[PDB]
């Protein structure tokens, strides 16, 4: 476990061809792999190979080790960016394996993953609501004059932009300034009499209803479902000594 | 000490003492010089009373002894600084840092448990163990996303600067409005338009303090930024800097997953822990 | 009486901004407030004459309404009009809670036994005061830093950190003020305070509210033992 | 059609336009707003110079606005510059103009700026503007609308 | 598990789900400059949707009935929602206007047309279950909302009474009196919040000349009850509340700094926690472990 953690700490600096420091650290990553290979060899030579295979964690370890060996072989031949990114990813995937080693860590990881799995339908419902609001936002505000917080990034000019800004608003950050930007009326804009796509300012009451409804619904109600799910799963799995 | 009236007096004195230490501040006396003598007076008077207590206890108390020692030190420092031999803006005021804790004494009566304290201790032990476990969980995820940020997101110090900007001449007038990050790549990131060019401000000689602490230059600052983002305070602006500076998909995957995992679920684990603590209170005492 | 409360609060909220040209210390809304406070004084005096003073005070609602009567009689003193005492004017709306027994039962359920939430509030206040004084005595002398130049400002800053709004900005400005040798320990203090505030205290509020909505375990066992034409009707 | 160049040569006045604020004519200024005429021409020139300087400042501010071609589907930077120029020039010369062909109230130009010119966020360092635009015309419950100016749009 | 999944719903339901997904994918390409009304490519999905919906409804009506039957196509909110969606779609297809004035009936119809994805809720049984569970505690959510509304009326009335028209400050910090705010001044323009560049001794921050105006802040004011309530609603989210605090303190004097802070305590810390508690309690009740 300690060796795993050290190898994970080897990623403290960005691996980069230009940076000379990258060359030593890459070499430093090689030896660890070999050591890790021994860890596999031991475990596969103490038990029958089938016995080693029986434990899923052993399977994961063997997969990671084989990937690392492939990376080692490539690194000495190509020596390009691809090798360095592959090695960094191998090290990340190995570091993530520490969860199985510890007990409480494993329990909490199981809790989190199970909560994610059991929340699928709720998340789908949130997505469907967000998509409806995205379409309505593109219709109402897709041509709003740029303002305090509508800009290149926060924009309703296409469904993807609308979805991203709505997800932001689910995180809450400055939703009200976007709302007030969408309120913009004359003389701050040039209105159009025939088409809504030829003008550059949005709808007052539409903005109020849209943003207030979306915020109340998503942020005050729906997330508490996921909170409850986390609570339930934590109770289910996490269990220390019991009197 | 015998009369309950003494204990009531000592508790109101504790409240007066915390008020006094809240009042003692250089700009307070700069605004209301007379309070300088008020602060001193209360500071001495209360100390006398507590001295009596220390004298009368010879026939947990270490806390009260430390507190009366701190009152002594504070009174000495106040005598020194009213003499004007030590600058009122000097750091020595830090000697008063532990005096506010006197507030605890005001509630000490409620802190007293006569029932089987063992049960309370067990509850607190369970809660501490759980909190430590979840703390290790959170720290592991923070380190993971730290190293991920260091590898993917480089350093956010390239900016669009006016075409003819020169080193050392960097100034407000050299930046675009609003200040936009950039990438030297021809295909990735934002492309500075005509009359502007992308370059690293840090090379021009700005300090890290002047550039700001946030960023993914090293594991420490990476995990610092990750914790900041996981607080949901300023994450979208960091995402925008990353989108302008690097391939968009990296920023989207990183920040969306960070917000999904850390900012909702992991925080909710502490809510679950505290709910279980209350469930244990229900099981053990059934009377809270 | 409840209708008069409603009309009074509606009139009081209707004192919208018209223009700088005309506004006076005597205006129709002042006379309305005087009339309503007189009416409530009359109501309280009559109720006391009926029930006797001890009988009147015997119930919490009558103590609350007596407090409001006193406050809103002080409120009409022309030097205090629209002072802080205006709170007593608006709190009359709470009388309307008695219009629905369902909402009343929900209130008493969700706020539960007052000891719990009361002690949690007192703990929050004490912790905020202590940490604010601590931060004041660490930072008040630091030049270029206003956020902790006095106790009220320190309290505002620690409360901002509790809300989590711009807390990173308070931190950044503090690390600007202190020298880089000290920035790490200051950052660690701020981080630990934010962590404790956000993960435990708010979780304590959530747990308290959930435990208020939860039934008592003895009531649960009692319930378990006790508990063992459509649209076409036209 | 004779942009005033020399202060002495100038002194029909209805044919001598200013250098920067070409839209106005000396006749107009003489109406509403030998050595005496030299002092007046010199004053006009100095005002023109100041206006030019401030206009250059505005142009330099706007040029760094990278979102110049995206902030509005109905407005372009050129109309912004035009209406800001007309606004500043009117500010310096609060006179009714007589000899143009189509005309509007001068004050309206101020609205035109906030209609056509982008939303520049003011610095919040000594005062919280709370999302208030840098260029605003109407105050709290202030009835905005007087002289007339030429419809240079 | 594959066989069980394939039997989750009827074949007609699966076809309709597929059609809906296709329609929404097509709608995802609609933009203010790539309108379906003028882009034939996008019209195919709409046509297919409408035709298949019509076939579905025609089949189901004469098998169950719209009314006065033991089983009916429309007997709960789901059927009402589906019928409303179908009618909106059909009306849009029949009309399909060429000009959509801003804030008009055409725009309203277009917006209502965006509710199409909701059909998945009814078609997918698990989504229906989720919705029912969520709406079980509607009464408790309503009561919490009434409590928050009462709090907001208290504080709105107080804010209107005390602060009405006092938040207006001259945009020029230098000038202090209303009568002296006339003409033009030089206003600096925000360059970069995060950067901390130090201006040179002989340099001025970028800015330009703007008229002086005695104007209220854009994002909030307390002129009337509505604006006060909107401001307080914004302050419940905990975003931008520090700006409100600073404005109140500087323009209305520092004692009224109490006013906002207590609200934050009562509204945000306690009040919003009521929603979390209620929803978790209702979730546990529905799960069946409450007793
Ligand atoms: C499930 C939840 C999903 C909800 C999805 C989206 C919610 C969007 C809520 C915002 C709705 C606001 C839309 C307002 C559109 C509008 O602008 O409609 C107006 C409101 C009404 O205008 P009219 O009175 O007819 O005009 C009068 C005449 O000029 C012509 O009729
Ligand atoms: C507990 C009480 C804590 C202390 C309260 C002091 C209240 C009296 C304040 C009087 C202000 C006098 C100084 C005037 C001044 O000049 O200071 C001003 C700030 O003071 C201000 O208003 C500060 C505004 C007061 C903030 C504290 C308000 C108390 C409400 C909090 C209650 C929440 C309870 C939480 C747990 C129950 C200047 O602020 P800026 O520099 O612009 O930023
Ligand atoms: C808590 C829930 C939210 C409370 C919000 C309370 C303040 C919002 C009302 C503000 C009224 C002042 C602004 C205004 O003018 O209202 C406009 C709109 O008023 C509204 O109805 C919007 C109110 C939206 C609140 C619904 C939010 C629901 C969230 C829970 C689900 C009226 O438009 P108009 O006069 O120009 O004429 C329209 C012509 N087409
Ligand atoms: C993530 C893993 C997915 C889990 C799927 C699953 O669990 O299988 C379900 C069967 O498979 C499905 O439900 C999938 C059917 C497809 C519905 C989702 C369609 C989404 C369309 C999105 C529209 C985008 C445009 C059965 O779930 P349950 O409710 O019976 O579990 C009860 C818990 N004890
Ligand atoms: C407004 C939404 C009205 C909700 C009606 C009450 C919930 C309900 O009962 O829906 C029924 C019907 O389910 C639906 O059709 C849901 C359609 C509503 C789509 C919009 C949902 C909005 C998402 C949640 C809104 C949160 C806002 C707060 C489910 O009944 P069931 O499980 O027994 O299904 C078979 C009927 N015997
Ligand atoms: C109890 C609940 C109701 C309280 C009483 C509501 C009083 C609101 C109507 C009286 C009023 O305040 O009039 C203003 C209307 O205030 C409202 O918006 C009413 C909103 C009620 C919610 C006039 O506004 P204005 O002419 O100055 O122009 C507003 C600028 N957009
Ligand atoms: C323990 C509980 C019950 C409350 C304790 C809170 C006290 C510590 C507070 C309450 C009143 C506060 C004082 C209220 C007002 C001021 C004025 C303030 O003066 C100014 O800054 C204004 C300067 C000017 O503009 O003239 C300095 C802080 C001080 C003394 C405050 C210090 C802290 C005090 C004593
Ligand atoms: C609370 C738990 C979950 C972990 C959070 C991490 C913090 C405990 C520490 C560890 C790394 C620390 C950082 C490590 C490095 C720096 C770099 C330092 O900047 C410099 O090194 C420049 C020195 C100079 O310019 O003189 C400022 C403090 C900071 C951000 C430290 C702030 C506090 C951090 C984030
Ligand atoms: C069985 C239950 C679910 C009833 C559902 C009925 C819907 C099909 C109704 C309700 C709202 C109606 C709409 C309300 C308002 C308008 C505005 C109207 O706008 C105009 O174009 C007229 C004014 C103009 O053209 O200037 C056109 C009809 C329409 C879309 C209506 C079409 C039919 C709708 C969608
Ligand atoms: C479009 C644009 O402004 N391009 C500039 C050019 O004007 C300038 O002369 C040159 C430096 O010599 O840099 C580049
Ligand atoms: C602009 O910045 C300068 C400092 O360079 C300052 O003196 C001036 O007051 C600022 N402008 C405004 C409107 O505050």
């Amino acid at each position: 476990a300690l060796l795993v953690l050290a190898q994970s700490v080897l990623l403290s600096v960005k691996w980069d061809v230009e940076d000379p420091v990258t060359v030593p650290l890459a070499t430093m990553s090689v030896v660890f792999t070999f050591i890790f290979v021994l860890e596999v060899t031991m475990k596969i030579i103490a038990m029958s190979p089938a016995g080693f295979w029986q434990s899923r964690r052993n399977r994961y370890d063997l997969l990671v080790t084989s990937l690392g060996v492939v990376w080692v072989v490539l690194h000495f031949a190509l020596l390009n960016a691809y090798t360095y990114m592959m090695g960094a990813c191998v090290i990340v995937f190995r570091f993530f394996s520490i969860c199985g080693k510890h007990v409480t860590l494993k329990m909490l990881l199981l809790t989190v993953v199970v909560s994610m799995y059991k929340s699928f339908f709720i998340i789908v419902g949130m997505f469907l609501l967000l998509l409806c609001y995205a379409f309505a936002g593109v219709v109402l505000f897709g041509t709003v004059k740029y303002g305090e917080n509508i800009n290149r990034h926060a924009n309703f000019s296409s469904a993807g932009k609308a979805i991203t800004v709505l997800f932001r608003i689910v995180t809450g950050e400055d939703w009200n300034k976007i709302m007030h930007d969408c309120m913009v009326q004359p003389p701050f804009c040039t209105p159009d009499e025939f088409t809504y796509w030829a003008t550059d300012c949005g709808n007052y009451a539409g903005a109020l209803m849209y943003f207030c409804s979306f915020y109340v619904i998503i942020a005050y109600i729906m997330l508490n479902l996921l909170v409850a799910i986390i609570v339930e799963n934590f109770s289910l799995f996490y269990s220390t000594e019991e009197d | 000490i015998n009369k309950p009236w003494v204990h009531s007096l000592l508790r109101i004195c504790a409240i007066i003492s915390v008020i006094s230490v809240c009042m003692n501040t250089p700009m307070t006396f700069e605004h209301y010089p007379p309070l300088q003598y008020v602060t001193f007076t209360l500071d001495t008077l209360l100390m006398f009373l507590y001295t009596a207590e220390m004298i009368a206890k010879m026939h947990w108390c270490v806390f009260d002894g430390f507190m009366v020692f701190c009152l002594w030190v504070s009174l000495v420092l106040q005598v020194f600084e009213i003499a004007d031999i030590v600058d009122q803006m000097s750091p020595w005021g830090m000697l008063r840092i532990p005096r506010p804790l006197i507030m605890i004494r005001a509630f000490r009566i409620y802190f007293r448990f006569e029932l089987p304290r063992t049960r309370i201790t067990n509850i607190l032990k369970r809660s501490g163990e759980q909190i430590w476990s979840v703390s290790i969980f959170l720290l592991f995820f923070l380190l993971l996303y730290g190293i991920l940020g260091v590898q993917m997101f480089g350093t956010f110090t390239y900016h669009c600067v006016v075409n003819d900007t020169k080193p050392g001449n960097v100034t407000w007038n050299s930046l675009a409005i609003p200040d936009t990050h950039c990438s030297p790549e021809l295909e990735e990131g934002y492309q500075c338009p005509p009359g502007f060019k992308c370059m690293d401000l840090e090379d021009l000689g700005l300090s890290r303090q002047e550039l700001g602490y946030s960023g993914f230059n090293e594991i420490g600052t990476s995990i610092f930024t990750v914790y900041e983002a996981a607080s949901q305070e300023g994450w979208v602006f960091l995402m925008y800097r990353a989108i302008d500076s690097f391939p968009r998909w990296r920023s989207y995957f990183y920040f969306i997953t960070l917000i999904f995992f850390l900012a909702w679920l992991v925080k909710n684990v502490f809510i679950a822990v505290i709910i279980e603590t209350f469930a244990e209170i229900r099981v053990q005492f059934q009377q809270m | 009486i409840l209708s008069m409360v409603t009309v009074d609060v509606i009139v009081a909220a209707s004192n919208y901004y018209k223009g700088e040209n005309f506004r006076r210390q005597y205006d129709e809304f002042y006379l309305a407030e005087v009339a309503f406070t007189v009416l409530f004084d009359l109501e309280a005096l009559l109720k006391i004459w009926c029930l006797g003073f001890t009988g009147y005070i015997s119930s919490s609602l009558h103590k609350f309404e007596l407090l409001l009567v006193i406050g809103t009689t002080l409120h009409v003193y022309p030097d205090l009009y629209h002072s802080q005492f205006t709170y007593f004017q608006v709190l009359r709306v709470v009388r309307l809670i008695k219009i629905s027994p369902a909402l009343e039962d929900f209130v008493y359920k969700i706020f539960g036994p007052g000891k719990k939430l009361g002690s949690l509030v007192v703990f929050t206040a004490s912790l905020l005061i202590v940490m604010s004084a601590i931060s004041l005595q660490m930072f008040c002398f630091v030049e270029e830093l206003d956020r902790f130049t006095t106790f009220p400002r320190a309290f505002m800053s620690m409360f901002q950190i509790l809300t989590q709004e711009g807390w990173v900005d308070v931190m950044d400005q503090t690390l600007n003020a202190v020298g880089h040798m000290w920035a790490p320990v200051v950052a660690i203090y701020f981080i630990l305070y934010h962590l404790f505030a956000t993960l435990i205290l708010l979780s304590l509020f959530v747990a308290v509210i959930l435990d208020n909505l939860e039934l008592d375990e003895d009531l649960k066992k009692l319930k378990q033992l006790k508990q063992s034409p459509l649209r076409l009707r036209i | 059609c004779f942009t005033v160049e020399n202060a002495d040569a100038v002194c029909n006045l209805s044919d001598f336009y200013l250098s920067f604020c070409n839209s106005y004519t000396l006749w107009e200024l003489f109406s509403g707003l030998m050595t005496t005429c030299r002092q007046c021409v010199e004053a006009y020139q100095d005002y023109d110079h100041h206006a030019q300087e401030k206009y250059e400042e505005f142009e330099s501010v706007l040029h760094k606005y990278l979102q110049s071609e995206e902030y509005s589907v109905k407005s372009c930077p050129e109309d912004c510059k035009i209406v800001y120029k007309a606004w500043l020039c009117s500010q310096y010369f609060e006179v009714t103009q007589f000899n143009c062909r189509k005309t509007i109230p001068c004050k309206q130009y101020c609205l035109e700026v906030q209609t056509r010119c982008p939303f520049i966020l003011p610095d919040n360092d000594e005062v919280i503007y709370g999302g208030l635009s840098s260029f605003i015309c109407t105050g709290l419950y202030e009835t905005f609308l007087e002289p007339e100016c030429c419809d240079v749009r | 598990q594959l066989y069980d999944l394939l039997g989750l719903v009827t074949y007609l339901d699966w076809v309709m789900i597929i059609v809906t997904i296709c329609s929404c994918i097509s709608m995802m390409f609609e933009s203010p400059f790539r309108r379906v009304m003028h882009a034939p490519t996008l019209q195919i999905a709409e046509y297919v949707f409408v035709i298949f919906m019509s076939i579905e409804l025609n089949l189901k009506i004469m098998a169950d009935g719209l009314f006065f039957t033991p089983t009916a196509v429309i007997r709960d909110f789901g059927g009402v929602m589906d019928i409303f969606i179908y009618l909106v779609s059909l009306i849009f297809l029949c009309w399909m206007p060429q000009n959509v004035p801003a804030e008009s009936g055409a725009q309203l119809l277009m917006v209502l047309r965006c509710l199409r994805p909701l059909r998945i809720f009814k078609l997918v049984p698990q989504m229906r279950k989720v919705v029912r569970e969520l709406f079980s505690g509607f009464k408790e959510i309503f009561l919490v909302s009434i409590l928050l509304l009462t709090l907001m009326l208290v504080f709105a009335s107080f804010g209107v009474q005390l602060f009405a028209g006092k938040l207006a400050k001259c945009n020029d910090p230098n000038i202090i009196r209303r009568e002296d705010c006339n003409g033009i001044f030089r206003i600096n323009v925000s360059v970069s919040k995060n950067l901390n560049l130090k201006l040179r001794p002989g340099e001025k921050k970028p800015g330009f000349w703007v008229p002086r105006v005695w104007a209220n802040p854009r994002n909030f004011n307390f002129d009337n009850v509505g604006n006060a309530m909107l401001a307080l609603f914004e302050v419940l989210s905990l975003k931008g509340w520090v700006e409100v605090r600073d404005v109140i303190i500087h323009r209305v004097g520092p004692i009224h700094g109490i006013y906002i802070h207590v609200f934050v305590f009562l509204g945000c810390m306690i009040g919003l926690t009521l929603f979390v508690g209620v929803v978790i309690a209702n979730f546990n009740e529905n799960k069946g472990t409450a007793l």
